[PDB]
RNA sequence: GAGAACAGAAAUCUCCAGUAGAACAAAAGGGUAAAAGCCCCCUUGAUUUUGAUUUUCAGUGUGAAUACAAACCAUGAAAGU
């Protein structure tokens, strides 16, 4: 008794006039840190 | 305007300004260019753009015609106008729009020659049509519509003055696709709801929709169709006779004399400031010096 | 002297930056979609890294943009949960601001196992009235320095409502 | 540049600045910002007929290109293209 009574594709366009598959010049290893936050 | 941000004097010496009314987001000169320039081998016949521009809730059509030095303006109708003819409020509808249009067609008309000949469409049963020539006679003026930046939209009042001066009987070319009522899909016109739109049954329609469900917001919406005692089913027949009115004057006459121009000019230049003379800034400058580097 | 330099939310956009595509993307999509009641946008990814194990193009994100009352009742729906409690950081130069929550649920919404829990990146961004100028089409202009957006005029605001926080240099 | 859970130099979201520092198959040089670049919608004018013209030149040819005439079409509200 009383016993308890995927959504439409919409896909954002972009604006950037780049369409070659490389990454962009800031994504180098070389602006990483030595010993970072690193949560130990 | 942060530091890291300034322009420097290489920057703003190398940079080229658009031109003055493109920097002033109005001229989209890339359709100016198609809209005025005409075939060479005609060489003085002006292309005539009916220019009809929206400000906040009033109606501009123009009918210009381009020139070296400047603009010159044919025939002009603001439907601020309209009270002569018989509207009182929202001089901004699809109506008021179609109104303008069909004003401007007869006004020119009458000012040209061919009042009494291309008199447009009368009986406007929301027919799709453009203003046909005459078997051995005059061709009809032919003015090409400028809706400038307008975005254009299925059914927009843009359009709606489109329909008016074609109405008119100006010989604006022109499809109906975007004429209110346009099935997307299905290539069908609904005439009967053009000719709603023509008068104003989206707007009546409204009015007798919110009479009976909110009047708490029919209360200021609306205010004057009540304070002036005229319902949804009136709208029709202020149109109409305001058609009627229009098609037998186009006159044009301006307003009164009002303080005239010299005197406005005077009670204008009192707030107008007209810059500061070069040995006047010099000793602005000197007193600076003095009082700021001069130890206080 | 502002009688009409009051402070509106222009818009609030919720971001999941669910890091590849497939199940777990049409999931936190289905979550906006009951957050919004609007249909989120999909995020394809720009370039290709492969340490994330991402391509070009792949639909690894999703978002939302909402604005008005309803945006106000999400960003207190979300104040609550980081306990009206935000930092001198977190806020552009510019006047906006944004925070970010794992534990999803926490918003209200239940937690049905056959979606996850996911995170959510979400932004605020205000304006006074007339932004119009910025983004209309006809004579797009820019906003008077006094009466654009800024940090410290945006964090008072912030504080004055909901007296909610400050808390660091 | 400043900002947002995992998120890190590099993922996605937002705002600000931004004369082009991009992109436009390719070599380079021109040119291009409500575009010539990016997203989208509709299309087959990359079509039919025979002439003229520019470059190379002998003022031959070929290649390429320009502006009209006569058709039949595409697109756009449209001028137009
Ligand atoms: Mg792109
Ligand atoms: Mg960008
Ligand atoms: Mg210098
Ligand atoms: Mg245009
Ligand atoms: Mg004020
Ligand atoms: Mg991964
Ligand atoms: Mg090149
Ligand atoms: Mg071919
Ligand atoms: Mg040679
Ligand atoms: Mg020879
Ligand atoms: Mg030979
Ligand atoms: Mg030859
Ligand atoms: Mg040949």
């Amino acid at each position: 008794g009383n016993d308890v009574e995927p959504p439409k594709e919409i896909v954002k366009s972009n604006t950037s006039s780049k369409k070659a598959d490389v990454p962009p010049p800031s994504a180098d290893p070389s602006k990483a840190r030595k010993n970072r936050p690193r949560p130990s | 305007a942060f530091q890291k941000d300034a322009k420097s004097s290489a920057y703003s010496s190398r940079f080229q300004t658009p031109f003055r009314r493109r920097r002033e987001g109005k001229t989209d000169y890339y359709q100016r260019k198609r809209l005025v320039t005409q075939h060479k081998a005609k060489y003085n016949t002006p292309k005539y753009r009916l220019v009809v521009r929206f400000t906040n809730k009033d109606i501009i059509c123009q009918i210009i015609s381009s020139t070296i030095t400047g603009d010159v303006v044919l025939a002009a109708a603001y439907s601020h106008e309209l009270p002569r003819y018989g509207i009182t409020h929202g001089l901004t509808n699809w109506a008021a729009a179609y109104a303008t249009g069909l004003l401007i067609a007869r006004r020119t008309l009458q000012k040209l020659g061919l009042d009494e000949t291309y008199k447009g469409v009368e009986e406007v049963e929301g027919e799709y049509e453009l203003t046909e020539a005459v078997e051995d006679g005059p061709r009809p003026f032919k003015v090409f519509l400028d809706i400038g930046l307008q975005r254009t939209t299925t059914g927009a009042r843009v359009f709606g003055a489109l329909k008016g001066a074609s109405d008119g009987g100006l010989y604006v070319p022109h499809s109906e696709n975007r004429f209110p009522g346009w099935d997307f899909e299905t290539e069908e016109i609904d005439p009967e709801l053009l000719r709603s739109y023509i008068f104003g049954g989206h707007v009546s329609q409204y009015m007798e929709e919110l009479a009976d469900d909110d009047e708490e917001r029919f209360s200021e919406l609306f205010k004057g169709y009540l304070a002036d005692d005229i319902d949804a089913d009136s709208l029709e027949d202020i149109y109409t006779s305001a058609h009627e009115a229009i098609r037998a004057d186009p006159a044009f006459k301006p307003t009164e004399k009002k303080f005239t121009k010299e005197q406005y000019a005077a009670e204008s230049k009192k707030y107008r400031q007209t810059k500061l003379s070069k040995e006047e800034r010099a000793a602005r400058v000197a007193a600076k010096i003095a009082a700021l580097a001069g130890q206080q | 002297q502002n009688p009409m330099r009051d402070l509106k939310i222009e818009k609030l956009v919720l971001n999941i930056s669910v890091g590849e595509s497939g199940d777990r993307l049409t999931r936190a999509s289905k979550v906006l979609e009951q957050l919004s009641g609007q249909t989120p946008v999909q995020s394809k990814a720009r370039y290709t890294v492969r340490t994330f194990g991402i391509r070009r193009n792949e639909k690894i994100a999703v978002h939302v943009t909402v604005r008005g009352p309803k945006a106000e009742e999400i960003l207190e729906r979300g104040l609550k949960v980081k306990e009206y409690q935000l930092r001198d950081r977190n806020f552009s130069a510019t006047g906006n601001f944004g925070f970010g929550i794992d534990e999803h649920i926490d918003l209200g919404i239940k937690y049905d196992p056959s979606i996850g829990i996911f995170g959510m990146d979400f932004y605020v961004v205000m304006n006074r009235p007339g932004a119009r100028v910025t983004r209309r089409k006809r004579c797009k202009g820019t906003v008077g320095n006094s009466h654009k957006t800024t940090k410290e005029d945006t964090v008072s605001w912030f504080k004055q409502k909901y007296d909610a926080d400050v808390l660091d240099k």
